[PDB]
């Protein structure tokens, strides 16, 4: 994902038809590294619903109104 | 992201029809990609190998790596075009063989170039090199890493081809991105899950999704339609109707409480019907102070190509009497689980011909005859009354007709006398016939069948192709066989126990009983063939004129309108009969002004006297003599009506060879 | 009752059947399940060597290949009754003294056979036979591909098609519905029309070969089955259970 | 009738049978032997696990006189967990809130107990009952069996983490409550954490939430392994089910037990490589991830009975397979054809053009090349991995047609070529094969001694098929005279000493993959030829091997022939000299086959094997040992008649399997003649550039998968049938209490294939799972497997039945089932009908103890087989007559069965109903199990139950009966004034576990049943003293727990393991 950008960059720092040093398709197994991502919150939680929509939801679950 | 959907993607039309939206998902950031090539690159590609390599190995490839091949003439093209005008020749080349490529006038003579040449391979310069015998799985994995794949071959899977020499040698993303293939390589991509793999038509998608599906089930990351909904907030073409299915169930409310007896579902209904029904979640009441069904109710189920339920998964043929063994009388709508597209113009229609439609010998007629005469979209009528032949009538004009000709077999049966005797001696109790006995009377049945009704049917049916192009009802399939019939042959069965509606109707002209008999006659005089799901004519029947008036409604009727019809010259002793009519918008009839209606003739016998209180008309009689009028000749995007009798606007008239003529305004 | 629902267009005949056919099916089975196990139907040389709308009178031949490919089996493999310069010996002994001969000839041989009775399950036999041996490897010129069935009534599934049962998909559905004849005689001017038939052109040479197949297996089945189960008569029964068609049957065509 | 047989046609119209299975179905099981699909294990389920939900029945009185409409907290909007109204119950609906990815098309719905919920009971085996209304009571206990089967089956789902949010409000300590997706998510609040809500009221929900403990709300556990990644596991406070909660704790360690981390998956992929190909596997902190896989051996074992089973007798379904490793070898072996070899090197034999025979000439037309030679060769080196159900012989039109004299040429030249291929086949009759070849093609010339006159010395070779047809001449060398048969002599000692010797290879990894074979150990394979591993890797052709020297003696036989004293003056001596030059050089032709078959194939055999939809199934190979030949390899599937032991029952009660195919003799041995390597092969680069596309695969990971639901679903079934039949196993039995019929075994074999339609319903199947053991009995079922040599002495192999949890899990709901009949609609006892009239309050699900009577009740009359009625003469009393043989009137208390009132049920009617409603007896009705309406009425109004009881009684009929109506009255908070109510049945037992709260938003109940919130299900809230994992789950249910939510993910294999091409 993110270091094809930065092959794609490299290969457009030098104008040149592939790139060089390549970030990208190395010979090293890297497959547990994570990057920064906006999946997660701070809490641990993931983010399929924005975090203002939570708390307004929760905050709106009890509400009272005036009697009829 | 990348999610797949099991439809055809391009970029630039897919757009026009938004295809995402036709799911049920409500939507910029969505890119869509142009898998338009792939599939056809898969049906070339699938002739070759076997299946599953080339299934498996497209599985494993990510479509945002984005890439290109290389296809290169083989060897001696290969050098032949290092030898002409481009020295293009790459670095990796012999310092030898490019150093006797800069020469001139090289030939057969030469034994350093051609020792040389006769020992250098393409592998040596260009790494990796798909060869002909290289596997699918290691073209796409060698594909996935350095955005440009050297060839040798056409039969590749994967990216765009692009070729290395001139011919005379051979011989852009945004965050949401749709496909049709599901990829794997990525831990997210995603696949929706809105239809099953029994109802995708394009059937490659299909044994593609049924292979993926097979093997990878628990590994896909899935979603539903409501899901992609979610993830993305925070011409006009005919004949494609989105279809979806009905999750009902029959409940038996007695007086206070109510219970739940079956769990039915009802397949593919067209969702534009259920739009102009207005129909939600409620209860309904489907019957009427009679005991028919209330007239929208009968039209949902006669537009469905099925009604199953859902604990078994057995044929619900649905009782249409009042007696209660099991009595369908209100019906609760739960939702609809699926949503897709559906080409309604099937494949047999080819030529504008006549329709033969088999229906059974109990099937709801007196109905559907009653309701499509009572339908008009537009200034049209889209099948009235007299444009349709019962399957009684062919039958009728006989010494004592075929019912009552088939009524006295009795006389020849011993111990067999006074008909009711004949319906006692074959049926039992149950009604259900015994196993020898339908067959004995068959065998007395069938020179009947044969020798007497097939010659007045051929020769009824040749008159009914003069008069006009119209439908005919048939009730077996031999019955439009050994009379030639001339048209489209279309076995069709509604969801209904055509058994019981025999006992219902009375005022049936003889043993009520007997016609019962006379059912399960016809029902072994037909062929082994399956029929096809009554919907399946009325989807095309009504369907894509409702979806016409949406967009060609109260532009002009003078300019959206045209017709189709045989062309007499004006020179005559004492003319434009039509043949169909076609309304489309301007621009459509605009193209259809062109496409010329040459290369077709009749002879059109025209003698008659006026008969109604309309304009001055005489009932011709057209015989088309060359070939019958292609569909794609017309359109896709032309709605054109099937049926129509002949006449045109005193003296007498003979055999004129005419022609087609486009009027429009 | 003897039928199953569609695997596609082809119904499938279940073999605990009262009829005669499941013996005209069960020789169609095995011709097919034993000629696709040959070798020489896999490499690509044959195939292209193999390969090497209406008709009328003053393209069929390249979807209707396994029919053929498994008459030629039936022909010269299972009943060895078919001859096709040794047609007079033959009559030689079949004329002699102490035996006689019965000439049997079918009347109409090409109106003979339609979807009703033979096509049908021809159709359904060849779409079974093959199938096991070949599964997802494609014909010539033919992909593989998939339909949905109706076999079993308990569930409904997609299950993939071979490929050379595709050719018998998209080849039963022109079988069903018939044929389509042009004519413009010369003899009578404004004359000139088209027809709709169940029958078959009159000579062509794949039209032979299935036709004899057909004859050699209806003789069989009735020589076997239909024979003792409906006569008395017993110098019948043994003058019927004592003859089989590879050693007294002779037939080329009709 | 003419209306009635209208019924009669539709009601024999709806009994159609559900199995179609009378077509063929051996075209189906090849596909799936080739490939069979995988089942869907893991799928998540992001809403909330459980199955019971609160419905209100009757809603509460919001305006009245006695209070004022400011009291209630439905007057000011406030949400409650719980709903507000007069009377509520508990009903039954699993996946109500559950985000599924997809169902598993498996609910037990239930409507409220107000409402008819008999269409749950007639689901099963009612064929031929008549009304829309009534169930057959012989049906019951198998209806609830596959009731729990569903209910088992729509809970196989693993919880999922969402995310969180603290609130803002000061409802909690700052708790951190879960937030679930959905269109509409802003009312799951209130119903998932009951104790959030505020306190205003004495209602009786606000008396339940404020004497609770406060801090066991939302969040109180996580794992937090990295900086901004998912925490893998949660425990949370929230509203559950803890039979749910038990159901997936038991899946969750299931597929835990299946877990394998990548590591160990390049070390199999490695061994199964056997190092020509590697691949790698990070070394980094894991994101804990989940692939299950590894599975035991049992379940391998198992499944690979089954498919041996499936394959039966058959030769259609094992052609494919073998015809499939035929170009699976083809891919990457590095030989190759070179047919020209031949014609090349019978270009220069010595002889002259005068001589009419020809034997240069001969050999060309007698063994000609076609280049579609290997594929008759690849099956035959296949067909190695399978001698148990395949045996590979040699074709008839191979053999020389009736004999063929010694002194012809052909038939010389026929005989080389059989004595060529033989040895490649598996075959146990080849050795005899290869002797009766000479033994027929000297008759005459030279005679050796037979057993019999039927087996004589000029049978046809091809007839020996049956390791006693051997003869005797043949195992005893000394019968064949040296100086009569001489060239048979010799021929018999080539055999003995020269022919292949098999041997072992070791393929497969034994820890990833459960090993598959039986009656061999695992991680070996049995070849029937010598191999010798290779020290080079640049190879040059050899002549020291089994294949060459066997080709060589087999020429210097013909050589012996044609130099015979009675052979060679038949001939001219310018053809002697051609025929010995021809088999002189055809001992030296320089092919690559024998080194090829002795190096390089048993590597690549065992580089295959492991990676193959159908895993090997080997008995051993021995060579010319009469007594060591294998005969009936055979499979079981059920006992017999009273020995419920399967070694005991192993023996009489099998299936012998296995085929014959026939290979022709000719494409051997031009394979075995003409093959050569490439110029310059160097195989640790072939190899290597050959494997590596075929392990990148997973199919072999889906089979792995598949086994586990084939070895399950057959220890479901016998578990299930057990509890309706008498089985053999010893199982736990529960539902007694329930009545059933005495099940046959077509009622058994209906039973099973509803149990393995449900059970491929769900996962996801399309194919065949279980039918081969539903063929035949499933009421005794076994599982095991044996052969025998020649000798009478049998191998055999009883695969133990592992751990299976749908099994475990379905007698875990039955368990609860025997203590919370109620809540799925079941009422357990029996009934009595009598006249009640009172203006009382108690409810027909808790009667008072002064009406009911039993057996030892005394003056209670007990009816049974004996129902004799004598009518009444000039006024006196019609009679009824006891057990005990009395004779008593229609008075008093009575007991019946069930059958005895089906059985009569018009007849009793007249006599019966018309003391019943108006005189003075009551007639107890001994059931066992029924479902029940629930008809409330309002207790200020007059209510008679005659309507509703009369209805019930007149319905019974022989086959069914219809649900139980009773009438309860509804509560109230307020005094009523009474009105007098009539009411006929009553129950037994205590039928009111059903009831969740009466007058839910009110300060007390006064008129009516009451019941306050259940204090004994709320037990974390309630109990200040109990830990917070703590079930009492085979009494109650609990409704609220902690419950764990992972947030694993399940990447593909070739996403973390990469091969390094």
């Amino acid at each position: 994902d993110e270091a094809d950008d930065a092959t794609k960059k490299q290969a457009k720092d030098t104008e040149k038809a592939k790139a060089q040093v390549t970030y990208s398709d190395t010979g090293i197994n890297n497959a547990n590294e994570l990057s920064r991502s906006g999946n997660v919150d701070n809490e641990g939680g993931s983010n399929q619903k924005p975090m203002s929509t939570r708390i307004a939801e929760a905050t709106s679950a009890i509400v009272s109104k005036h009697p009829a | 992201a990348y999610i797949a959907v099991p439809a055809v993607v391009d970029s630039r039309s897919s757009e026009a029809i938004g295809l995402l939206e036709s799911f049920g998902v409500d939507a910029n950031d969505v890119s869509y990609q142009d898998h338009d090539y792939v599939v056809d690159q898969l049906q070339y590609m699938l002739d070759g190998y076997e299946a599953g390599d080339v299934i498996d190995a497209l599985v494993y490839r990510n479509w945002l790596h984005h890439s290109v091949y290389c296809l290169l003439p083989p060897k001696s093209q290969l050098l032949e075009y290092w030898k002409s005008n481009p020295s293009v020749i790459p670095d990796n080349v012999d310092r030898r063989l490019r150093k006797r490529l800069m020469l001139k006038k090289d030939l057969r003579k030469d034994d350093e170039y051609n020792q040389l040449a006769r020992a250098f391979k393409i592998s040596d310069v260009y790494a990796p090199l798909i060869s002909s015998t290289t596997s699918p799985m290691t073209m796409i994995q060698n594909l996935n890493q350095g955005e440009i794949v050297y060839t040798t071959t056409d039969r590749v899977i994967g990216a765009r081809v692009l070729l290395y020499a001139p011919r005379k040698y051979y011989a852009p993303h945004s965050r949401f991105n749709v496909g049709t293939f599901p990829s794997i390589a990525t831990p997210k991509c995603s696949v929706m899950s809105g239809v099953d793999i029994e109802s995708i038509p394009n059937e490659f998608i299909k044994l593609f999704y049924q292979r993926v599906k097979s093997i990878h089930a628990n590994i896909l990351n899935d979603i539903s339609p409501q899901i992609v909904s979610d993830m993305i907030n925070r011409h006009v073409d005919v004949y494609r109707v989105d279809v979806v299915n009905v999750l009902f169930e029959v409940v038996d409310v007695a007086d206070g409480l109510r219970s739940v007896s079956r769990k039915l579902i009802m397949h593919t209904v067209p969702v534009c019907i259920l739009e102009l029904l207005g129909i939600e979640i409620a209860d309904y009441c489907i019957r009427q102070e009679d005991g028919m069904f209330t007239d929208w109710f009968l039209l949902l189920t006669m537009l469905s190509d099925g009604l199953t339920d859902r604990r078994t998964h057995c044929q619900y043929l649905i009782n249409p009497s009042s007696m209660p063994p099991d009595v369908i009388l209100n019906i609760s709508i739960t939702g609809f689980i699926n949503r897709h597209t559906i080409d309604v113009m099937p494949d047999v229609y080819d030529f504008i011909k006549p329709i033969g439609a088999v229906l059974p010998k109990g099937s709801f007629k007196s109905t559907i005859m009653r309701v499509l005469d009572s339908i008009s979209v537009l200034g049209v009528k889209i099948m009235p009354r007299a444009h349709v032949v019962d399957s009684d009538e062919v039958g009728e004009q006989m010494e004592p007709t075929f019912e009552h000709a088939v009524m006295e077999i009795y006389k020849g049966i011993a111990g067999v006398d006074s008909l009711d005797d004949l319906t006692k001696w074959v049926l039992n109790s149950d009604l259900v016939p015994h196993d020898d006995r339908l067959g004995q009377l068959f065998q007395a049945f069938l020179p009947l069948a044969k020798d007497l009704l097939a010659p007045m049917a051929r020769q009824f049916y040749d008159n009914s192709m003069s008069e006009g192009r119209l439908l005919t009802f048939a009730h077996a399939d031999s019955e439009l066989l050994n009379a030639n019939y001339f048209g489209h042959l279309l076995r069709l069965k509604i969801p209904y126990i055509t058994e019981v509606n025999l006992m219902i109707r009375k005022n049936r002209e003889g043993g009520e009983l007997f016609q019962l008999v006379l059912s399960y006659l016809y029902k072994m005089y037909a062929t082994s063939a399956q029929p096809k799901w009554f919907g399946s004519l009325l989807r095309l029947l009504i369907c894509p004129w409702l979806h016409m008036e949406k967009l060609i409604g109260e532009a002009d009727p003078a300019s959206t309108s045209a017709e189709i019809g045989w062309h007499v010259p004006r020179e005559q002793l004492m003319g434009f009969i039509p043949y169909v009519s076609i309304r489309a918008p301007r621009l459509v009839i605009e193209e259809l002004m062109e496409k010329n209606w040459g290369q077709y003739h009749a002879q059109v016998i025209v003698t008659d006297q006026l008969v109604v209180g309309e304009p001055r008309r005489v009932s011709a009689k057209a015989v088309i003599k060359g070939n019958h009028l292609p569909v794609k000749l017309i359109s896709r995007f032309a709605c054109f009506t099937l049926t129509s009798k002949y006449e045109m606007r005193t003296g007498r008239g003979a055999a004129y060879n005419a022609r087609l003529a486009f009027r429009s305004d | 009752k003897d039928w199953t629902g569609p695997i596609g267009e082809i119904r499938i005949l279940k073999d605990t059947t009262s009829s005669i056919a499941r013996y005209l099916y069960r020789t169609w089975y095995l011709a097919a399940a034993r000629m696709a196990a040959q070798p020489r139907t896999w490499d690509p040389l044959f195939q292209a060597i193999m390969r090497s709308a209406d008709t009328s009178m003053g393209p069929q031949q390249q979807v209707s290949a396994p029919h053929t490919l498994t008459a030629d089996y039936i022909n010269y493999h299972m009943n060895l009754s078919t001859t096709s310069e040794k047609v007079i010996p033959l009559g030689v002994y079949a004329s002699s003294p102490p035996n006689q001969s019965i000439n049997i000839d079918i009347s109409a041989c090409d109106a003979s056979i339609t979807w009703d009775f033979f096509l049908s399950v021809i159709m359904a036999a060849i779409h079974e036979g093959v199938a096991s041996s070949s599964i997802g490897k494609p014909f010539m010129g033919v992909p593989a591909s998939i339909v949905n069935d109706e076999s079993v009534v308990g569930v409904r599934a997609a299950r993939p098609i071979s490929g050379m049962q595709n050719m018998i998909q998209h080849l039963s559905k022109l079988y069903k519905r018939g044929f389509s004849y042009r004519v413009n005689d010369s003899f009578s001017p404004g004359n000139d029309f088209t027809h709709m038939t169940t029958t078959f052109p009159s000579g062509s040479t794949a039209t032979s070969t299935e036709h004899t197949a057909n004859n050699s297996t209806m003789m069989e089945t009735f020589l076997t089955v239909w024979g003792p189960e409906h006569t008395d008569d017993p110098d019948v029964l043994r003058l019927m259970k004592s003859l089989t068609i590879q050693r007294n049957y002779v037939c080329q065509g009709d | 009738e003419i209306q009635r047989h209208i019924t009669e046609f539709i009601s024999s119209w709806q009994n159609h049978p559900i199995v179609q299975v009378s077509a063929d179905v051996e075209n189906r099981k090849t596909a799936q032997l080739l490939h069979a699909d995988t089942p869907r294990l893991v799928t998540w389920d992001a809403g909330l696990c459980t199955s019971f939900k609160i419905v209100p029945i009757v809603p509460a009185q919001v305006p009245q006189d006695v209070l004022a409409y400011t009291f209630f907290t439905s007057s000011y909007a406030i949400q409650s967990p719980f709903p507000e109204a007069a009377v509520s119950r508990i009903v039954v609906h699993t996946r109500w809130a559950s985000n599924v990815d997809f169902d598993r098309d498996s609910s037990v719905i239930m409507a409220p107990p107000t409402e008819n919920n008999i269409h749950l009971f007639k689901q099963l085996l009612n064929t031929e009952t008549l009304s829309v209304r009534g169930a057959n009571p012989l049906m019951f206990r198998a209806n609830v069996l596959h009731m729990l089967l569903e209910f088992v089956l729509d809970n196989l789902y693993l919880n999922r983490h969402t995310g969180f949010s603290q609130d803002h409000t000061p409802f909690t300590e700052g708790a951190n409550l879960r937030s679930l997706p959905g269109p509409d998510a802003e009312k799951w609040y209130s119903i998932m954490y009951p104790t959030r809500m505020g306190t205003p009221n004495v209602s009786k929900i606000c008396n339940f939430v404020a004497s609770c403990v406060r801090n066991r709300v939302g969040r109180f556990d996580r794992a937090q392994m990295m900086n901004g990644a998912m925490s893998e596991w949660v425990d949370v406070f929230e509203t559950s089910d803890a039979l749910t909660v038990s159901i997936r704790g038991r899946w969750m360690a299931r597929l835990a037990r299946m877990n394998i981390n990548p590591t160990e998956i390049e070390w199999a992929l490695t061994e199964c490589a056997q190092g020509y190909v590697t691949v790698t596997s990070p070394y980094a902190p894991s994101v804990n991830r989940l692939m299950p896989y590894r599975i035991s051996n049992a379940e391998r074992q198992i499944s690979q009975i089954i498919r041996v089973m499936n394959i039966g007798n058959n030769a259609t379904v094992i052609q494919p397979v073998l015809q499939d490793i035929s170009v699976l070898l083809q891919r990457i072996s590095p030989l190759q054809i070179d047919p020209t070899i031949i014609s090349n090197t019978m270009s220069t034999v010595s002889e002259s053009t005068t001589q009419t025979l020809s034997p240069a000439s001969s050999i060309l037309g007698k063994l000609r090349p076609s280049n579609s030679d290997f594929s008759s060769f690849r099956v035959a080196l296949a067909g190695w991995l399978y001698n148990g159900v395949v045996t590979t012989v040699i074709d008839d039109s191979s053999y020389p047609k009736d004999g063929g004299s010694v002194t012809s040429l052909e038939n010389l030249w026929d005989f080389f070529i059989l004595a060529l291929a033989l040895p490649l086949t598996t075959d146990p009759c080849a050795p005899v094969k290869a002797f009766m070849t000479l033994a027929n093609m000297m008759v005459g010339f030279e005679t050796i001694p037979m057993d019999n006159q039927i087996y004589t010395q000029s049978r046809r070779a091809s007839a020996f098929s049956t390791p006693h047809t051997w003869p005797r001449c043949f195992m005893n060398i000394q019968l064949i005279s040296p100086i009569d048969a001489p060239i048979l002599r010799q021929w018999a000692e080539i055999i003995h000493r020269y022919w292949p010797n098999p041997s072992q290879i070791r393929y497969g990894t034994p820890n990833v993959f459960g090993s598959a074979n039986l009656f061999t150990p695992p991680e070996v394979l049995l070849l029937p030829i010598d191999h010798q591993p290779a020290n080079v890797t640049t190879p040059t052709l050899d002549f020291t091997n089994e294949l060459t020297n066997w080709r060589a003696r087999v020429c210097e036989l013909m050589k012996n022939l044609v130099d015979n004293q009675r052979y060679q003056p038949g001939w001219t001596q310018s053809l002697v000299s051609s025929m010995r030059g021809t088999l002189g050089k055809l001992k030296l032709i320089k092919s690559m086959t024998p080194m090829y078959l002795q190096q390089l194939a048993p590597v690549e055999l065992a580089v295959i094997a492991p990676m193959l939809p159908f895993p090997p199934f080997q008995v051993p190979y021995v060579r010319l040992d009469r007594d060591r030949v294998p005969t009936m390899v055979g499979v079981t599937r059920q006992s017999r008649d009273t020995i419920t032991q399967p070694a005991l029952s192993l023996s009489t009660t099998n299936t012998t399997v296995g085929v014959p195919l026939a290979l022709d003799a000719r494409a051997i041995t031009v394979a075995l003649l003409s093959g050569k390597y490439p110029p310059d092969l160097v195989t640790n680069v072939w190899y290597a550039d050959a494997i590596y596309p075929m392990y990148a695969d997973t199919e072999v990971f889906s089979n792995l998968q598949r086994d586990v639901i084939t070895c399950e679903a057959v220890q479901t079934l016998v578990t299930l049938v057990a509890q309706i039949s008498e089985t053999q196993y010893p199982v736990d039995r529960y539902l007694d209490w329930i009545p059933s019929l005495r099940a046959s075994a077509a009622t058994a074999a209906t039973f099973a294939e509803w149990v393995n339609t449900s059970m491929k319903t769900a996962f996801d199947l399309s194919d065949m799972l279980l039918e081969p053991l539903l063929s035949g009995d499933p009421r005794m079922t076994q599982l095991a497997i044996q052969y025998q040599q020649y000798n009478g002495r049998t191998f055999n192999v009883i695969p133990e039945m592992p751990g299976s949890v749908i099994a475990d899990c379905v007698q875990l709901t039955a368990e609860v089932f025997n203590h919370e009949y109620n809540l799925f609609g079941i009422a357990r006892g029996d009934i009595i009908i009598g006249r009640v009239q009172s203006t009382h309050l108690w409810s027909p699900l808790a009667p008072p103890p002064d009406l009911v009577f039993d057996r030892d009740t005394p003056g209670v009359h007990i009816f049974g087989r004996d129902c004799r009625i004598s009518f009444g003469m000039n006024g006196a009393a019609p009679m009824i007559r006891d057990e005990t043989g009395m004779m008593v009137p229609f008075e008093g208390n009575w007991i019946f069965p069930l059958a005895l009132w089906q059985m009569n049920t018009r007849y009793f009617n007249q006599q019966f109903d018309a003391w019943i409603k108006t005189g003075e007896l009551r007639i107890r009705i001994e059931m066992g199990a029924y479902p029940y309406m629930l008809h409330y009425y309002d207790p200020r109004q007059y209510a008679n139950a005659w309507n509703l009881t009369s209805a019930w009684l007149e319905e019974i009929t022989p086959t069914s009966i219809p649900s139980v109506p009773f009438m309860v009255p509804i509560s109230s908070d307020h005094d009523i004034s009474s009105a007098p109510a009539v009411q006929y049945i009553i129950s037994t037992e205590y039928n009111d576990r059903s009831l969740f709260c009466t007058n839910s938003s009110s300060p007390q109940t006064i008129a009516g049943p009451d019941k306050h919130i259940p204090v004994e299900r709320y037990n974390i809230l309630t109990n200040p003293d109990a830990p917070p994992t703590q079930i009492q789950l085979p009494e109650v249910v609990d409704l609220y727990n902690v419950v764990t939510r992972y947030a694993y993910e399940t990447p593909p294999i070739t996403a973390v393991v990469m091969g390094v091409p």
